[PDB]
């Protein structure tokens, strides 16, 4: 007999200037892609005296089953911005992504919203001064 | 469409603009005190609904779910292969139509298609007063499917059957086929659901996909997207939490299998579903193999520790041995190696294999059974035995499997060449108990006795003969010289001329007492004695007599080459094992000074004869195409050979790389 | 797959389609704006077309029109400063840069310079690419580009323009000699970030003792913070790979100070180079091999002690996995 085990992760997306919880949802996937690019970035010998180690890093996250905060909804509906994300996956870890950007796209379903496309993507933004893309905290098992 | 009932068993609201009737159901399900306030009839209805939902796997709403331990159980004797229990139920009496509807499916599984068609025709008539449309609708669909199966099998048995079998057995009489052709004409299955009453079209809309082109129609398209997503997630290097894109595929496949088998729908035995199962199992196997060799991440190692939700079990074993042909498993093995992906619940797998062996043993008692059952069962029994090497069997269960494999198991499709491969694969996972070697000895004794009549030539699709069984016995156990097989060696006269050569090839387990008769009639040839005798032993080295015996061959093939060497033609001898002696020069198996004269006739002859002197710019990849162990070790002992072989392997890896050129490379050279 | 092997036909209607998309974007975003219900169902197609237009050969005028809309009028909500450069580089590399496009990248740079007048505006990328990448892309095709307007804006700074000073310093090679002197009088190498920008610009060829002292201070403070953090489970994952660069410098003997040996245990890639003989060996992430320069790969393969285990790691990653780069670095550079 087969038995399937399915874990879950809770994601909290909120604002920066305040602790205003924008919303909470589950976890679907995370892509950490660090690599380099074509030869146009570095051509000939160039900087022969010193090695420069180019590292293009991207941190994408996908989220489903997201409901928006009632108080935040009321505040924003009645009349640029930098946000943050916190994970609470299971031991259990505390993933914190500061300064994330919410991407997204509108999809129209023929069957009046079959699965209702509740997928939201975040991309980690790296500033010239800030460097902590993600902070991981370890707690009791 | 008010809710989504996801495959994991969680309900999520979709529109539900009115009062939520599903969440309020789970409220009463959780709180026992709130269930008391319901009326008596409503309380009984609540109990009946709770039983149905619990049996179907519905758990709770999406939000209040948490960790979910989803379980799968298929309660169908047809799925597990309990053929004897199916026959017992068929032969017994039917209490009602609900038992006949399952007896018809059991008959269809067993292969008695005509009886199942007649029983379905009866059920269509005896399902009028009972006034339940589900049985009538399913009986119509199943009868249509069985008629399609019969008309398809007729096209094969009256087609290639002249060479497929030879007897050209027609199990369907020419009058039954005409009757089903008359009755099943202008059926128009597509117009079967629309003709039913409007109440039926609304109560049982979910059954509309059966009698339609929709049968595994949307499922295939939805599986295509899931396969694309799963393949993309294995190349971008990304993780997945909760219900991954592959776990959805597994749960959806085991939903379809359960729905088809537990409802006795014959449509589970067609092409649109067979391809679906093949694709789902291939994707799941690939995804399981990928996890075992995942790349360690800077944060992903701690970010996602477990990362696993799959483990091959008895259900996977049966779905792989019943829906995968032998060829498909053959390509899959070389690409993905499941030897590290172990199978669990091996007690149930052992029971399944023992049942397959028991069936294959019984069916040669008469060997005149239903032909369709044989055609559908030999493929499944030819794959479970091919697949048992990945499962650790046990004593006295493996004995029966090796019994049935090396016994009354159809020779027309499991000839001795493939039989030896099956046996060696089975023994790979095991350690070859003593009883197994005794059974192999018995097979050898009966096979030796069989060819005593006139010839009994060992026709094998593969290039492996009966000698390979004894060779494997001695390679794994160099102590099998038992007296019983020698009781036919020298106790019989050495004038049969066919048993003589068979004991010649089975020589390594034969002693000098047997030799005095068996080797007496046999003599020494040019290389024929070497090709037969020393190929399996009894000399094992180029003895002083061989020092001159090879002299004849070295000049016979030398003049044979010279005839077309002084003019130039294709009359060179096809017996190219003269290269082997040249090859034997390289691996310390030829130390003759006259072999410097034969250099120049074969491009690879001086290649092997001259381990360093040979000009290695002349070296060619083709000399390594068919190759073995000690020569592999002999490049590793010659640095200059190795220097050119690594170069040619790299050039091939850049020019023509397909599968094997790195296969030769990585095992050595470093 | 390999779409580059796929060869496209009718590269005159595709060019017209892309030019029409660029015209639509320019018209809508040069005015007050686009309709919100129409912006939803058009921008996804425009982004896809401008990203997929790398395999199409466009003319000089069409390329200029497309670049002038991919840099100026494409909203920052969709295409940030990083993805914008990543999409412009595909168009630039596939052609020979007809010199009409370099003048547009220069205009984009001068627009960013004007934007940088305010103190609180900082570029937010997502790949690690900024305007300095645009400046290096411009130099990759034209070797001198003594900029006119960039030099003019550089010759206007004061002591209260530190953000403008930093931005102009990150684009040093595009400035003229007068602008170079005026800016270099206004700032000097004083920080790890400034030191990195100096090497990328091409100023510090040799590390003076002051640079070594600053690097040692950076390592010491990093060790102090690491010891502070280890009391808890917090382990920060940064985006600047300075520790790896220090190890790569030590391995190549670009520095001659042995005190880097003390700071072992702060990183795993760092200890792989500072103390390769005592590295843990299976704390080695194989993907590091995919980033190193070919000269770095050759020098790593030169060290036989490192080579002995790196060959096994690469063999394991090649036989089990399936990637062209891994086997390539295995067979050309390694054994």
């Amino acid at each position: 007999m087969k038995t399937v085990i399915q874990d879950t992760a809770d994601v909290y997306f909120k604002r920066k200037s305040d602790g205003k919880l924008v919303f909470t949802a589950e976890a679907q996937t995370a892509s950490f892609s660090q690599a380099i690019s074509e030869e146009k970035l570095r051509g000939g010998i160039g900087n022969k005296p010193l090695y420069i180690l180019k590292s293009e890093k991207e941190i994408n996250l996908t989220v489903k089953n997201a409901f928006f905060d009632l108080e935040w909804l009321a505040m924003t509906q009645g009349e640029s911005e930098r946000y943050e994300v916190e994970y609470r996956t299971i031991s259990d870890i505390y993933i914190q992504f500061p300064n994330v950007s919410p991407s997204g796209e509108f999809e129209m379903s023929l069957e009046n919203g079959n699965a209702l496309a509740p997928e939201i993507k975040f991309e980690a933004l790296a500033d010239t001064d800030t460097d902590e893309m993600a902070v991981v905290i370890e707690a009791s098992r | 469409y008010d809710y989504h009932f996801e495959v994991n068993g969680t309900v999520v609201r979709h529109k539900n603009k009115g009062f939520g009737y599903m969440e309020r159901f789970f409220e009463l399900k959780e709180s026992c005190d709130e269930r008391s306030k319901l009326s008596k009839k409503q309380y009984e209805r609540f109990n009946a609904l709770f039983n149905f939902f619990e049996k179907n796997g519905v758990i709770c709403m999406a939000k209040d779910a948490g960790t979910l331990n989803t379980s799968i159980e298929i309660n169908s004797l047809a799925y597990h292969g309990k053929y004897d229990v199916m026959k017992k139920f068929i032969e017994e009496q039917s209490v009602s139509i609900e038992d006949d509807y399952k007896k018809a499916f059991f008959l269809a599984c067993l292969g008695r298609w005509e009886e199942s068609y007649d029983l379905y025709s009866n059920i269509i008539l005896n399902s009028i007063d009972e006034s339940n449309g589900c049985v009538y609708y399913l009986s119509q669909i199943n009868r249509y499917r069985i008629y399609q199966s019969i008309t398809q099998a007729v096209t094969q048995f009256n087609g290639l059957g002249l060479l497929t079998f030879g007897r050209h057995y027609k199990p369907f009489t020419d009058e039954f086929l005409a009757r089903i052709e008359r009755e099943m004409t202008n059926f128009n299955i597509d117009d079967l659901f629309n003709g039913m009453p409007f109440e039926f079209q609304k109560k049982y809309k979910i059954l509309e996909f059966l009698s339609d082109n929709q049968f595994l129609y949307d499922d295939t398209v939805k599986l295509f997207e899931l396969t694309n997503k799963v393949r993309s997630e294995m190349s971008e290097g990304s993780y997945s939490f909760g219900m991954s894109s592959d776990i959805v595929v597994l749960l959806r496949l085991y939903d379809n299998l359960r729905f088809l088998y537990e409802n006795c729908l014959w449509s589970v035995s067609f092409h649109e579903f067979h391809q679906y199962i093949r694709n789902s199992m291939s994707l799941l196997i690939e995804k399981a193999e990928y996890e075992r060799t995942r790349d360690i991440d800077e944060l992903g190692f701690s970010f996602f520790g477990k990362k696993s939700g799959f483990f091959m079990e008895y259900y996977d074993f049966v779905n792989i041995s019943r829906h995968f042909k032998i060829d498909d498993i053959k390509n899959l093995e070389r690409s993905c190696s499941i030897d590290k992906i172990r199978f669990g619940e091996q007690e149930k797998i052992e029971e399944y294999l023992v049942g397959i062996a028991e069936e294959i043993t019984k069916q040669f008692s008469a060997n005149g059974m239903n032909v369709v059952f044989y055609t559908q069962f030999i493929s499944e029994a030819k794959a479970a035995l091919y697949f048992a090497k990945y499962v650790k069997l046990s004593e006295e269960g493996l004995g029966k499997i090796v019994k049935a494999l090396l016994f009354y198991f159809p020779e027309r499709d499991l000839d001795i060449g493939k039989r030896y491969v099956w046996l060696e694969r089975l023994t790979k996972c095991n350690e070859l108990p003593k009883s197994i070697i005794s059974i192999i000895d018995d097979f050898l004794v009966l096979q030796a006795e069989k060819h005593i009549d006139q010839n009994y030539s060992e026709v094998s699709s593969n290039g492996l003969y009966s000698r390979d069984y004894g060779a494997l016995i001695k390679h794994f156990e160099k102590n099998f010289i038992s007296k019983r097989l020698s009781e036919i060696t020298l106790c019989l006269t050495q004038d049969k001329q066919k048993q003589i050569d068979f004991l010649f090839k089975l020589l390594p387990l034969l002693s000098t007492n047997a030799k005095s008769h068996l080797l007496s009639f046999k003599s020494v040839e040019n290389i024929n004695d070497l090709m037969n005798g020393i190929r399996i032993g009894l000399i094992d080295e180029f003895t002083p007599e061989h020092e001159e015996l090879i002299i004849e061959y070295l000049e016979t093939r030398k003049v044979n080459y010279i005839v077309e060497k002084e003019k130039g033609i294709q009359t060179f001898s096809s017996n190219d094992y003269m290269s082997t002696f040249g090859i034997w020069y390289f691996l310390e198996e030829i130390n003759n000074s006259k072999m410097e004269e034969f250099i120049g006739m074969d491009d690879q002859y001086d290649f092997f004869v001259d381990p360093e002197n040979f000009d290695y710019k002349k070296f060619i990849p083709s000399w390594l195409k068919n190759y073995n162990d000690k020569l592999l070790g002999k490049i590793a002992g010659n640095k200059h050979m190795k220097h050119h072989v690594i170069e040619v392997l790299k050039e091939r890896v850049k020019n023509s790389n397909d599968k094997r050129y790195l296969e030769i490379l990585m095992n050595y050279f470093i």
